[PDB]
């Protein structure tokens, strides 16, 4: 869309309803008439359009107001809830811009914020933006988390996020415009290479991949249309629907034969009476054929009996070689109707091992995307978040997407090298007790009102604790952030001296030998200047692959790439980095996934804050005091860049609701 | 509602290879049990017929005997009576063998001949003989 509507489209908003955050905020006007309303939305997407036009600075109400005609500049009093909307929660006057306003001479109120990654990092240049004062605490010795970036020379290489996936209301294309990300579009052709080195022909490689997609259009119908989603006691997952259709399918091949088989023999059994009734009749033919003979003996003139004899017998053979004539008609039909059907035989299998190992390089590439092998994702609503994707080309960075990050942390208080090891909220508020990764026995104390948990979920699922939490966090929490899933997928980065690989070819694929190895190696990224190719581990094979060594990994690649290019083009790699992000115990994976018996509900118990009991009995009710974001927590764009940031900007606008006030929502 | 194009998937089919954790290749054995016993099914029934076509080898043309093309007459002869009266009495009311033995006499001129002579050649006598075998 353009214009106004193009705004709320940019901003993931529909251009033409008040959302349910809209109705809170602004009961009156949306309980209230139809008219009320479409100015509502319009000053909305109109203040939405300014700042989307211009994202570099701030945008101001005076701005807004300036620019907004009559009559929807009247009622200012909207104008200025709108406006502050749209601040407060991150719509508008968000990431990095030039600040109109100086920040409020002094603070108020006190965050502690855990992990300095995008969703933090987010969160606490909008709590510093409201005039709260943070301090984030990171494990790491470098801000953006599981935005991590190679860098040697001029090698430059993403080990964590690479791809901003699609402009169109993302995000990230503020982020581009503030922040000098060099983007540059994917080129979507992949040749993949069979395990032998042979790229596969256009005829497979269109029908396997044709199949794959039905395939899973078809899990999709087992689980819509039939209520495939709980076998036995236990939720199915995409890979339990994927056997079931595959071994269908299968079944189908055979169900077919057996028809087509079946068709012959009873063919065949046609023609066999047939030439049983045609010997019989050849027979009595022949018995005639000698009575007629001895018959025709007696001579003329003969009496009237014997000449009788003679012309029945004669017509009594030809009627029964009429009927042999008409039988050995018949005998050429179905002799023809025979050498059609074998002819035309269904097929002889539904995939081939070398159609079956194509199909499984479709599922790696599934398994890729989703960090986790299919067997773990659920059926129901492992696609859950598909509804939200992004328009426009996917795009890499380019000098690598740290560079985002790394910007976002310009201003603010971040003690890196802290490991956060004891989180105590209470009535009265909060103390985080982190400790020097370095000298471990150091100790420190940070005391505050709120603390924003952007812990990654790994973490939070480790047993025995990395954190604790004080007290313990309920079962309700607990329970979601066991349900969920948490992945993982790993990189290996190739830094050569040469280019040996098609350069117009950003990616490419390579075809495991098996199933069970099929996530090994299986693509090839070219996507930075210098001649870097990075190949991802996914499925079943990331976790294995982190108890193997880095030159025996490197191995495995140069094999594949030798057989692909030739042995005399490939050289040894002038530097070599390989990811292991379940070991990294600051992530223990690499993103979130809807776990077979788990929802997308779950991604809103995690974000649902903490309210501690009172620290003196009959007491009222505190403050919720610790608060939860990262891309375990947004059900529209889990494990996403674009998705922890916008968690951030949730949070924090949460957080200055309830310590700040909200003068808007009146 | 409907699958995409070319998959199968039954609502029926699909909790018969779920119900068990080998159901599904206990299914997809029991169709090459079905399909290895009508290939062989096939195999006999080929043979056994190959066998009776080189019986029949030879056609058989030896036996063939030329066609009789003389020309409908209305005179019955007493020749032709005679014929008449035995073609009856080994064939019944098959008007058309009957004709086709005495070779110049059309279907109907035989029906006629049932009704002139019935009292004089008692052909109710010779049909009721007929019956009797
Ligand atoms: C291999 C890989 C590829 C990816 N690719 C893409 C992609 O292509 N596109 C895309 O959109 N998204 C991608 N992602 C996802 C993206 O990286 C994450 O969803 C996002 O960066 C998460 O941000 P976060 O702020 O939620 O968590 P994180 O970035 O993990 O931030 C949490 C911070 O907490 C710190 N921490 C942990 N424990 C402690 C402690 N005890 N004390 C203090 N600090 C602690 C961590 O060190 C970290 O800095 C990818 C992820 C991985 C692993
Ligand atoms: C985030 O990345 C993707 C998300 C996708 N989401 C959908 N949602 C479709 C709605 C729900 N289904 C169950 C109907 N479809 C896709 N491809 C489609 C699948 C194949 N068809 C064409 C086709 C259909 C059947 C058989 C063969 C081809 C069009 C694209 C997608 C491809 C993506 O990246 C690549
Ligand atoms: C219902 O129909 C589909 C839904 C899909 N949903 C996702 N979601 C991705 C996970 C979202 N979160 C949880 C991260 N991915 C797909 N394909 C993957 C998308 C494209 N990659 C390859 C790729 C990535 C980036 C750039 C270029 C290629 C592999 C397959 C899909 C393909 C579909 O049909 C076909
Ligand atoms: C080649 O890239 C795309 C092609 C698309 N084609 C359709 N065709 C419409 C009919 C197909 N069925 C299977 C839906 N819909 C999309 N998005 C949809 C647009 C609106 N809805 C409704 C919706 C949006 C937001 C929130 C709630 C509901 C879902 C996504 C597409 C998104 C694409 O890039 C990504
Ligand atoms: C969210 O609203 C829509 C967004 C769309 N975005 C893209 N592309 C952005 C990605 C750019 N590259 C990478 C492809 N393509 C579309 N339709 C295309 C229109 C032409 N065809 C055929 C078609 C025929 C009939 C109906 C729909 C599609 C395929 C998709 C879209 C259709 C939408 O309305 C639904
Ligand atoms: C929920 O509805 C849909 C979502 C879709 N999402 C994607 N995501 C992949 C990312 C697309 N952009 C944002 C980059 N792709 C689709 N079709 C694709 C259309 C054709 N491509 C191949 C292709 C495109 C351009 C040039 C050459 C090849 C594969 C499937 C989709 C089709 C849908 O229903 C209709
Ligand atoms: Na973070």
């Amino acid at each position: 869309p353009s214009g106004v509507e193009g705004a709320a489209f940019q901003s993931r908003l529909p251009h033409d309803r008040m959302t349910s955050q809209e109705a809170a905020c602004f009961p009156d006007i949306i309980s209230g008439p139809q008219q009320t309303q479409k100015v509502f939305l319009f000053i909305r997407n109109r203040t939405l359009q300014l700042w989307l036009d211009n994202p570099k600075i701030q945008l101001t109400f005076e701005a807004t107001l300036q620019q907004l005609e009559a009559p929807y500049n009247s009622d200012t009093v909207l104008v200025h809830r709108v406006h502050s909307y749209l601040e407060r929660h991150g719509l508008i006057n968000f990431g990095i811009y030039k600040r109109i306003k100086p920040l409020p001479t002094k603070k108020t109120g006190k965050v502690i914020i855990i992990g300095s990654g995008v969703s933090g990092l987010a969160a606490a240049r909008q709590l510093q933006s409201f005039g709260m004062d943070v301090t984030l605490l990171e494990a790491r010795d470098r801000v953006g988390g599981r935005v991590a970036t190679f860098r040697k020379g001029n090698y430059v290489a993403d080990l964590g996020a690479m791809v901003v996936t699609g402009l169109g209301g993302n995000p990230m294309a503020v982020v581009s415009k503030q922040v000098n990300m060099e983007l540059a579009k994917i080129k979507q052709k992949c040749p993949l290479y069979e395990a032998n080195g042979q790229a596969v022909p256009k005829e497979k490689d269109e029908m396997v991949e044709q199949e794959f997609n039905r395939l899973l259009e078809a899990t999709s119908y087992l689980s819509h249309q039939l209520d495939f989603n709980v076998l036995n006691n236990k939720p199915v997952s995409l890979g339990q629907a994927l056997e079931v259709v595959i071994q269908l399918q299968e079944k189908h091949v055979k169900d077919e034969q057996i028809e087509h088989w079946k068709k012959i023999v009873k063919t065949q059994e046609e023609l066999k009476e047939l030439l049983n009734k045609m010997v019989n009749l050849k027979e009595k033919i022949k018995e005639l054929h000698q009575q007629y003979k001895e018959a025709s003996e007696v001579k003329p003139p003969r009496d009237i009996t014997a000449e009788f004899l003679v012309k029945s017998k004669h017509r009594d053979l030809t009627a029964l070689c009429k009927e042999y004539d008409e039988l050995a008609e018949t005998q050429g039909k179905l002799e023809e109707k025979l050498q059609e059907l074998e002819a035309n035989p269904p097929s002889d299998v539904y995939l081939s091992s070398r159609d079956r190992q194509i199909l499984d390089w479709h599922f790696a590439n599934l398994e890729f995307a989703n960090a986790t092998p299919l067997s773990t994702l659920s059926l129901k609503h492992w696609d859950q978040d598909d509804d939200f994707e992004f328009t426009g080309s996917h795009l890499t960075v380019r000098n690598g997407y740290s560079c985002v990050p790394v910007a976002l942390a310009e201003g603010l208080d971040i003690k890196l090298n802290t490991a956060v090891r004891q989180v105590r909220y209470t009535a009265s508020g909060c103390e985080v007790i982190a400790v020097n990764t370095r000298s471990t026995s150091q100790t420190f104390i940070y005391k505050c009102d709120a603390v924003l948990c952007t812990l990654p979920l790994g973490v939070l699922k480790q047993q025995p604790p990395a954190v604790q939490f004080v007290p313990p966090l309920p079962e309700w929490k607990t329970s979601a952030v066991q349900r969920m899933g948490f992945g993982n997928l790993n990189k290996v980065v190739l830094c050569f001296d040469r280019v040996f690989w098609d350069p117009s070819v950003n990616l490419f694929g390579h075809v495991g030998s098996t199933t069970a190895s099929r996530g090994e190696l299986f693509l090839f990224w070219n996507l930075y200047k210098a001649p870097i190719l990075l190949a991802l581990v996914a499925g079943e094979a990331a976790g294995i692959m982190e108890n193997i060594s880095d030159d025996v990994i490197v191995g495995r690649c140069l094999a594949i790439l030798k057989g692909i290019f030739g042995s005399s083009a490939v050289p040894q790699p002038k530097e070599t980095v390989v990811s292991r992000w379940r070991a990294d115990p600051w992530a223990r994976g690499s993103y979130s996934y809807v776990a077979a018996g788990s929802s997308g509900n779950d991604y809103d118990l995690m974000a649902q804050p903490i309210t501690p009991g009172p620290s003196i009995p009959g007491a009222p009710q505190p403050i919720p005091r610790l608060f939860f974001a990262g891309e375990h927590t947004i059900r529209n764009y889990p494990a996403t860049v674009h998705g922890a940031l916008l968690s951030g900007l949730r949070e924090a606008g949460r957080i200055a609701d309830q310590f700040l006030g909200a003068m808007y929502t009146l | 509602r409907k699958p995409p194009k070319g998959m199968f998937l039954s609502q029926e089919d699909v909790e018969a290879v779920s119900a068990n954790a080998t159901a599904a290749t206990t299914v997809l054995r029991q169709l090459d049990m079905e399909l290895v016993s009508v290939k062989r099914q096939i195999q006999n029934i080929k043979q056994t017929n190959s066998a009776l076509k080189e019986k029949l080898d030879g056609g058989i043309e030896p036996y063939r005997l030329p066609e009789v093309i003389q020309k409908c007459n209305a005179r019955w002869t007493t020749e032709e009576q005679l014929l008449a009266v035995q073609a009856i009495r080994k064939y019944g009311r098959d008007f058309q063998a009957i004709s086709d033995v005495i070779g110049n006499k059309s279907v109907v001129q035989v029906k006629n001949f049932f009704v002139n002579y019935r009292r004089r050649f008692n052909i109710d006598e010779v049909l009721q003989e007929w019956e009797a075998e």
